[PDB]
RNA sequence: GUGAACAGCCUCUAGUUGAUAGAAUAAUGUAGAUAAGGGAAGUCGGCAAAAUAGAUCCGUAACUUCGGGAUAAGGAUUGGC
RNA sequence: GCGUUGGAUUGUUCACCCACUAAUAGGGAACGGCUGGGUUUAGACCGUCGUGAGACAGGUUAGUUUUACCCUACUGAUGAAUGUUACCGCAAUAGUAAUUGAACUUAGUACGAGAGGAACAGUUCAUUCGGAUAAUUGGUUUUUGCGGCUGUCUGAUCAGGCAUUGCCGCGAAGCUACCAUCCGCUGGAUUAUGGCUGAACGCCUCUAAGUCAGAAUCCAUGCUAGAACGCGGUGAUUUC
RNA sequence: UGUACAACGGGGUAUUGUAAGCAGUAGAGUAGCGUUACGAUCUGCUGAGAUUAAGCCUUUGUUGUCUGAUUUGU
């Protein structure tokens, strides 16, 4: 009979199912419809998440309650160093969908992403692409037909770049290597930019600029084999109910004679692909700028990086992109920042952040101090000073 | 954290400040009518039998004379003899209002002070008088 | 958001259960009220309803005149002992849970209040901050 | 006969998924195999180019 | 209250996208445009300054490697009968 | 946008850090850290805490009195805003603190001198106390430097 | 030794060091804890836990077979030198 | 499509009250796992009947049933083979998600003797749900990290053992909370209905042929997985 | 055989709360002859001392290590 009293379901069931994804990077499922009027552009980015820390921001949001006012906001950063063009895919339309046609690389690849190609790198002689680097002799011939052939046939057009792994504190030496889709004029016009760009490197405010909403493609954090109470939010039983409370009590009492996909059962939490919209770039930060993390309300000159470093992550010694908020991922994973896909049609999309203070104070305790500086002008002379 | 510590300086069980305690006693009038209080249904003794320096009611007068003789009260007595540290303390020691500072524990040491000393004197010979 | 609070109100942190006792702040004679409901709360099956600083609430009065007592009555919420996050960047609390008297349009049934009143009720609803003292 | 057993890296190199490592069985087979060198040395075999070209195993009382 | 795929509410958000909103996105793009024109300079006359001190038709197969492994997959499918198109 | 100083031990407070307890009386206890909370609550004496910036300034341990103390109080009278005078002050603040810091090191020496003639003392008297380890060192020295002979 | 104490805890004489082991630290269990604000709204039902506790002093109602009830209840205190 | 609540009451509730709420709609998959009523056997008492053994018009109280390691289903996790090995991808199919209220302005305007009193367009928050996240706040401590306390033991100091994690305070890291913070969209085709042209039927008619719009509906966009017997592009391919 | 890797060491960043030893004229008093003896505790050397990756950051130092086994062809 039916049930007594109404409750929505607990957990989503679109999100099935809940496995472990197949990559550490989360692949970008969809980029923003072409329009061959724009100029080229690169259709994302990728980065590394390194923490997150405390912002001030001066408020212009008319009709709210906390217009021409002060809100303090969580950021996450993420160290974006330029990233390298390597290569460049062109991709047919069939009545089987879209279908990879060739690959043009260029003659010089970085021992960084030569890597990537290798699962034990020390041992190997480290061929890969050498007979390839011969195309590129005598006037390029192959190289040209092939770049030809793109131009003639493809209607999407991908640059695969990869990543400069060593700029960051990562232990990792082995590069990550991505397609990024490029939007703006003709087919021809997308191949000539990719030729042009192999083997250069483009930086982070040549794809986004701030006060810009952006995605967040990443894999979730791991947190292995979870029972039915944290891994859909259902209600603890009573306390001493026989073989166990962290259960669900009837897990079917109906005709079917089977457990319908529909029920919760304990697995894997966590380490899911997941895409998140909407998030607004506070600063796009330069790495070369030694105040990167001053305002012009707060006058010390600071950089981004808290006292002791990001916990677990290090210092942060190039470009940057703060967000507001929380991203999916943990510190030191490989992230995908995409474009939106659509024009967003809200007032926070338009409005133009100006912050106060960025917070820099230790994240490896109560942090009181926000430099080296001010912590020995408050504690004085210590025995070992004299 | 723990649970002793918990159990007795939950918010809802706080007790009153020393330095309030500090102001009720530096003043005349208000140790008059903090041991002339009305009578109240609701409180231990009627009201009545007050210690001021703990902020605490008896029952009746032969409780309220064990209490003053005994080492509670004499630790909140002690406790009760200085500066009665307020935030602008802790301003000063930070760098901040050092001058405010100064003017307060100056003025406590010349004119609160010993009035609220003889306060504490003519409030102690009225106790044992009466109890 | 009720009738007769001035705007909308952003979310703070729930202290006052139904079933919560708190004192009176006003001067209409009550000495606590006992909260039986929420207004504006939401539907969920096993969640009780819970009141924040500047929620109007319907309460009984537990202790104060016996003409006063055994009827339901609005009031709202002015002070709570669970720490709350204000936008401009610190938590907060008070030391106890305290509410006043009030009408369904939102005026006070008293003529003042003692003790300290949050800035999110004063600014919520006009006739609290008019016969507040203390804001904060 | 390996219902229930863990999962192993070392199992790869023969394609399978569930392989032990069995002492007492890997000892006596050990003994057996000694025993059949040194029959082949009495007899006069090339030791080199000796293979396991029998070998059965059934169940005792 | 009106869905998120509410028809009116669409079209009044059609109606604002077709003005502000996409007019700061044009103006975001070619911001973003300039300097990527700018970073691609940039690192040729860092190229340039570096290189100082030292100083079509298409039909066909791609390759003879790609002639032969195509040929030889053809061969397999017709030999093995796991054709997708070809009896 | 104000740093503000921990009611317990005065240590700076930043935006979204540590929590405020409202008294009755309309006061306000900022608290840097969950530590001085905890130790409010618990009702401990901050000026018998060493640890606390109170006990150290009523101890003696650091300068309390100095002119460079005195350039930063509440300002309860505002005054108009103009460039030139935003400028001094910035300057000003850093010139103040360059000076303070010179100041608490000097007060530091002051107090710490004395230190080398007492460890000097008692390394002398425990040189004439230790006679027969003394004799030992001797000839482990003796031995070591024939060895480095021969 | 502590302590009212053949209680609990630690030690001397004497006697043991036996009970398949090793490596990791998922879910669910068995046994044991802590938790902001509220305080029985949970549940058929305060089930279970929590709270109380030794000793000194003050004080102790109805009822009663006058023997009790009674450690009624309710309060103040406890170290070291 | 999406929601449909929190409680009081057992000298009975085959229900009834209080309140909140956008609303507190009806029902099926049983009635063809824990748990209280109940088939509750041996103990006991009261009532009715019986000459009696006893039975009942009845009322009260106390009373051991204890899988899973099997197959399948479900949730997650590996994996042989089609030259080998590696990187970048496509997308058949399967699943799919957002929801409701209030506020500013429109405006004390339309309307109205008055009393009263809207909406579209433009903006701002919140309820329920969902997915994450740990900068801050709170919770947690075998970090046995630092300090302290009782009893005893190592002659005392120092440094330590034991008290089934001895006890007390703080406590980073990690984990975690509507107890913390962030994020959650836009194209085609339609229903009821309103129409256009227009016969049947020399009037007429939204319908017969044809056609315009139009619902939280449908199919897509977007999101999750990726056929382990679906596929493509690309790199390297062994000197005894 | 190297922006090589590791074990230590160093520097930061954090947690706690002022180490051991020595000394004083501070210490309720008491005992012997102003002094001495005992004396909870107080004060100074001393934000000292201890811990700090085990899933913190960093590194011009010291000492070492760099290697075996199996299989795969159109
Ligand atoms: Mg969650
Ligand atoms: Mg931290
Ligand atoms: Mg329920
Ligand atoms: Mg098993
Ligand atoms: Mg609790
Ligand atoms: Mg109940
Ligand atoms: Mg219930
Ligand atoms: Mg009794
Ligand atoms: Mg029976
Ligand atoms: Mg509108
Ligand atoms: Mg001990
Ligand atoms: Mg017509
Ligand atoms: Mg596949
Ligand atoms: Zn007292
Ligand atoms: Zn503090």
């Amino acid at each position: 009979s039916h049930r007594k009293y109404e409750a929505p379901r607990h957990g989503h069931l679109g999100f099935l199912p809940r496995k472990r994804a197949a990559s550490i990077r989360a692949r970008v499922k969809a980029f923003p419809k072409d329009d061959r009027s724009k100029p080229v552009a690169l259709t994302s980015f990728l980065g590394y998440k390194a923490g997150m820390t405390t912002i001030v921001r001066d408020l212009d949001r008319p009709g709210s309650k906390f217009h021409k006012r002060e809100v303090v906001e969580a950021v996450t950063v993420v160290d974006t160093p330029p990233v390298v063009v390597v290569g460049v895919v062109g991709y047919v339309e069939t009545p089987r969908g879209l279908r990879s046609l060739t690959t043009v690389w260029a003659e010089h690849l970085s021992d960084e992403v030569k890597r990537r190609f290798y699962k034990n790198w020390y041992k190997s002689k480290k061929k890969a692409f050498t007979k390839y680097s011969a195309k590129y002799a005598q006037d390029g011939a192959g190289i040209e037909r092939e770049l030809a052939r793109i131009k003639k046939y493809a209607s999407v057009v991908r640059v695969l770049v990869h990543t400069q792994i060593r700029k960051t504190p990562l232990a990792q030496k082995k590069a990550h290597l991505a397609e990024i889709q490029l939007n703006g004029g003709s087919i021809s016009e997308k191949v000539d930019w990719a030729r042009e760009h192999f083997e250069k490197t483009v930086a982070v405010d040549s794809v986004f600029e701030q006060n810009e909403m952006i995605d967040a493609i990443a894999v979730t954090k791991g947190h292995g084999f979870e029972g039915v109470t944290h891994r859909w939010g259902t209600k603890k039983l009573p306390r001493k109910t026989h073989r166990g409370l962290r259960k669900v009590a009837c897990i079917g009492a109906w005709h079917p004679a089977h457990v319908m996909w529909s029920v919760a059962r304990a697995g894997q939490r966590g380490y899911h692909s997941r895409t998140s919209i909407n998030h607004k770039i506070y600063r796009v930060g330069k790495g070369d700028d030694e105040a990167n993390g001053a305002t012009s309300f707060d006058r010390t000159k600071k950089t981004i990086t808290p006292m002791g470093g990001f916990v677990h992550y290090g210092e942060i010694k190039n470009d940057f992109i703060m967000v507001k908020g929380c991203i999916p991922g943990n510190r030191k994973r490989i992230v995908t920042l995409r474009k939106s896909l659509y024009t967003n049609t809200s007032r926070k999309a338009l409005e133009e952040v100006s912050l106060k203070w960025i917070d820099t104070a230790s994240k490896f305790g109560k942090g009181r101090f926000q430099t080296p500086a001010e912590k020995h002008a408050f504690m004085g002379t210590l025995k070992k000073d004299l | 954290m723990g649970r002793y510590s918990v159990k007795r300086y939950k918010t809802k069980r706080r007790t009153r400040d020393l330095d309030l305690i500090y102001n009720d006693l530096s003043t005349k009038e208000s140790v008059q009518k903090l041991l002339n209080q009305p009578l109240d249904e609701t409180k231990p003794g009627l009201g009545q039998h007050y210690c001021i320096h703990c902020a605490k009611y008896m029952e009746t007068a032969i409780a309220l004379k064990t209490h003053l003789k005994g080492k509670v009260h004499k630790r909140r007595v002690k406790e009760l003899r200085g500066v009665p540290y307020t935030q602008e303390v802790s301003d000063a020691a930070a760098g901040y209002n050092l001058n405010k500072f100064l003017n307060r524990v100056q003025e406590i040491t010349q004119s609160v002070g010993p009035e609220k000393e003889s306060n504490e004197a003519l409030l102690k010979e009225h106790l044992d008088s009466t109890l | 958001s009720g009738n007769g609070a001035q705007g909308t109100k952003f979310r703070i942190s729930l202290g006052l259960p139904v079933g919560a006792i708190m004192n009176c702040a006003d001067n209409s004679g009550a000495r606590n009220l006992y909260i039986i409901a929420v207004k504006g709360s939401g539907s969920r099956l096993n969640r009780l309803p819970a009141a924040s600083l500047g929620d109007m609430v319907m309460a009984t009065v537990k202790k104060g005149k016996p003409e006063l007592r055994k009827k339901v009555m609005p009031a709202i919420v002015v002070r709570q002992a669970k720490s709350w996050r204000r936008r401009d960047g610190v938590f907060l609390y008070f030391e106890d849970n305290a509410g006043v008297i009030a009408n369904p349009k939102g005026e006070m049934k008293g003529s003042a209040i003692t003790g300290p009143v949050g800035k999110e009720c004063a600014d919520l609803w006009p006739r609290v901050a008019s016969n507040s003292g203390v804001v904060v | 006969f390996n219902s229930s057993i863990g999962r192993t890296a070392q199992g790869k190199e023969f394609g399978v998924t569930k392989a032990r490592w069995p002492a007492k069985s890997v000892k006596f087979v050990q003994g057996l195999l000694q025993n059949a060198a040194a029959n082949a040395e009495a007899k006069g075999l090339d030791a080199t180019k000796l293979y396991v070209s029998h070998i059965q195993v059934n169940q005792a009382p | 209250a009106k869905s998120l795929r509410a028809s009116s509410h669409l079209n009044a958000k059609s109606v604002k996208r077709r003005g502000v909103f996409q007019k700061a996105v044009d103006a975001r793009e070619q911001r973003i445009s300039d300097k990527l024109k700018e970073d691609l300079l940039k690192q040729k006359l860092e190229d340039l300054k570096k290189k100082e001190e030292q100083g079509i038709s298409t039909s066909g197969w791609r390759d003879g490697r790609h002639h032969t492994y195509k040929k030889a997959k053809l061969m397999k499918q017709s030999k093995k009968k796991t054709s997708f198109t070809r009896f | 946008m104000r740093i503000y100083q921990c009611h317990f031990c005065s240590s700076p407070c930043y935006p979204g850090h540590g929590i405020m307890f409202v008294r009755n009386d309309a006061k306000e206890f900022r608290f840097c850290r969950s530590k001085c909370h905890k130790a409010f609550k618990q009702r401990r004496n901050p000026r018998k805490l060493k640890w606390t910036k109170a006990f150290r300034k009523a101890a003696g341990k650091e300068l309390a009195v100095d002119s460079t103390l005195t350039f930063a109080q509440r300002r309860n009278v505002p005054v108009r805003y103009n460039r030139e005078l935003v400028a001094t002050t910035l300057k000003a603040m850093a010139r103040i603190e360059e000076i303070r810091q010179k100041r608490e090191r000097a007060f530091y020496k002051n107090r710490m001198r004395g230190n080398k003639e007492k460890d000097f003392l008692r390394d002398k008297k425990l040189v004439e106390s230790n006679p027969e380890l003394l004799r030992i060192r001797e000839v482990e020295i003796a031995r070591k430097l024939a060895k480095e002979q021969e």
